[PDB]
């Protein structure tokens, strides 16, 4: 199915350019398979590549290889981790003989641990870890050909990703031991999403939680995919417009610190009612430093009310609720936050994001099948100060 | 019936993630389209990457592996 393509130096220009007046780090995938007669990588592409990025001032990281756990299914030709391993500390010596001697790499950009992926990770890690600045690796949760509306609501098909998480640090602690670990490539659903539900507010259910579980278990980074592309499974459709799951990443952008914290739901349900808590994002004008930023994802059908503890309980806090726009229900492509549609106000202007205060004291309230941020104002946590 | 407490830790930072947490990708397919210059140049869409900086933007997917770089091509 899959054939060669060539780019060019126009299309690198189009992409970076892209990339730098978005405020955006690219990173950029090389082709891991170019390979000399005794299966070793052939390097002499990339050096093209490199030069020319250079030769353009580009500050650019790098990855070599998509997915080489698939590489014999896509391509008939098997490499093993051991000589992948090999392959980047190749592309590692070229990078420090470049204009950006400090370029980051990263790799190897494995599926999710299934027995054989796990076993290519681990021998990638022992051969080549030393190079890689974080470890990269892939989550799906469903086959977008079969996946349902139900598997997008089941807190079961959720926590699949849990053991993922625990499978990939099982790996890297085994080998390089606090290496950093990225979500290099994720979404719902593989085959380029679900139709009529990976580009829905359904959508926001997988997306809040994987973040708010990557971020609890340790993962440094979370690379959506995609932002924009043939994929239902794209932030913006091909329209430029926004999709629900594009205004969920945006609030968190705004709403969401570095420092992750922890929240649990008493009675040990642990399943429908999911909870996360961070420290408030420090560049957020309107909070500061203290501030704790709790989301929450109700996956059963009523309104939960949840009541935050001593110190916390009279606390004003900062409601942002995230439902759809009618008619069409979890379905729909168009998202309120606190009653009011979320577009933008021109080509060139995102809108405000208006919090709703609730009356200090009050119970949370989150409606069925929602997700809401809920900032706690003068919450004066020491450990977010 | 529908009431819930919830629990917070809150003593110390249990996790640290980067500012680009939140990052995204563009598969490595969109560039074999031949309107790849007017899409990644739309003004709205440009609008729309800013809202999410920081981030990584990773350039990469199953063409990865079949993309070679030629620099006689315009
Ligand atoms: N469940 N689960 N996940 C594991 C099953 C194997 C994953 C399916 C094989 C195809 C994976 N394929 C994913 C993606 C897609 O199919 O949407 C595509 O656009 C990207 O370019 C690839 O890197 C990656
Ligand atoms: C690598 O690929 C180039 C371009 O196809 C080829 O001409 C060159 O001889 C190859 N190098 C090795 C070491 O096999
Ligand atoms: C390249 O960009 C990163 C991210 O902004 C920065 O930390 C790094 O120092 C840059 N390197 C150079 C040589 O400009
Ligand atoms: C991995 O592959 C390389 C290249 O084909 C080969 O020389 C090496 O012996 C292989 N290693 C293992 C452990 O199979
Ligand atoms: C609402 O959820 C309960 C479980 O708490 C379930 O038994 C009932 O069938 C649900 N109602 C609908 C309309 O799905
Ligand atoms: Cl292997
Ligand atoms: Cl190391
Ligand atoms: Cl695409």
């Amino acid at each position: 199915k899959f054939k060669n393509s060539t780019y060019s130096r126009s299309s690198v220009d189009v992409l970076y350019t892209f990339a730098n007046c978005s405020g955006l780090d690219l990173i950029f995938g090389l082709n891991a398979l170019l390979r000399t007669a005794d299966l070793q990588w052939n390097s002499s592409n990339a050096q093209l590549l490199l030069d020319y990025c250079s030769s353009k001032g580009y500050n650019i990281s790098w990855e070599l290889g998509n997915e080489p756990n698939s590489f014999l299914k896509k391509a008939d030709i098997f490499i093993n981790g051991s000589q992948l391993g090999e392959d980047f500390i190749q592309l590692h010596k070229l990078l420090r003989k470049s204009t950006f001697k400090n370029a980051k790499l990263y790799g190897p950009d494995v599926g999710q641990p299934r027995r054989k992926t796990a076993k290519m990770l681990k021998s990638f890690l022992k051969a080549g870890g030393e190079v890689i600045d974080s470890v990269t690796w892939h989550h799906y949760y469903l086959n977008g050909r079969t996946a349902t509306r139900e598997d997008f609501l089941n807190p079961d098909v959720l926590d699949i990703f849990i053991s993922s998480v625990q499978k990939v640090f099982q790996v890297v602690e085994s080998t390089r031991p606090g290496k950093k670990v990225w979500l290099g490539q994720t979404s719902s659903a593989y085959g380029g999403g679900a139709p009529l539900l990976s580009d829905t507010f359904a959508a926001g259910f997988m997306w809040l939680d994987k973040l708010g579980l990557s971020a609890r278990m340790g993962i440094e980074v979370v690379m959506r995919q995609v932002f924009f592309g043939a994929g239902n499974y794209h932030l913006v459709d091909e329209n430029f417009d926004p999709l629900p799951d594009y205004w969920l990443s945006l609030l968190f952008k705004k709403l969401v610190g570095t420092k992750v914290l922890m929240a649990s739901v008493q009675g040990s349900k642990r399943r429908k009612l999911r909870v996360y808590l961070h420290c408030t994002n420090t560049d957020n004008p309107r909070y500061k430093e203290g501030d704790l930023t709790l989301y929450a994802i109700n996956l059963h059908n009523v309104t939960k009310y949840l009541r935050l503890p001593y110190p916390f309980s009279n606390k004003q806090v900062d409601k942002y609720l995230l439902r759809p726009l009618g008619p069409h229900g979890l379905l729909s492509k168009s998202v309120q936050l606190n009653g009011l549609t979320l577009k933008m106000v021109d080509d060139q202007t995102l809108p405000p994001l208006m919090e709703k205060p609730l009356r200090p004291g009050s119970s949370l309230g989150l409606p069925a099948f929602s997700y809401s941020f809920f900032v706690i104002r003068n919450a004066k946590v020491a450990a977010c100060i | 019936q529908d009431v819930v407490d919830l629990d917070f830790f809150t003593q110390e930072p249990l996790h640290l993630v980067s500012p680009s947490f939140l990052s995204v990708t563009i598969d490595a397919n969109l560039a074999t389209d031949p309107r790849f210059l007017i899409l990644l140049g739309s003004p709205k869409l440009r609008t729309l990457a800013r809202g999410l900086s920081p981030a990584y933007l990773r350039f990469g997917g199953t063409k990865t592996d079949f993309l070679i770089f030629d620099p006689k091509k315009e």
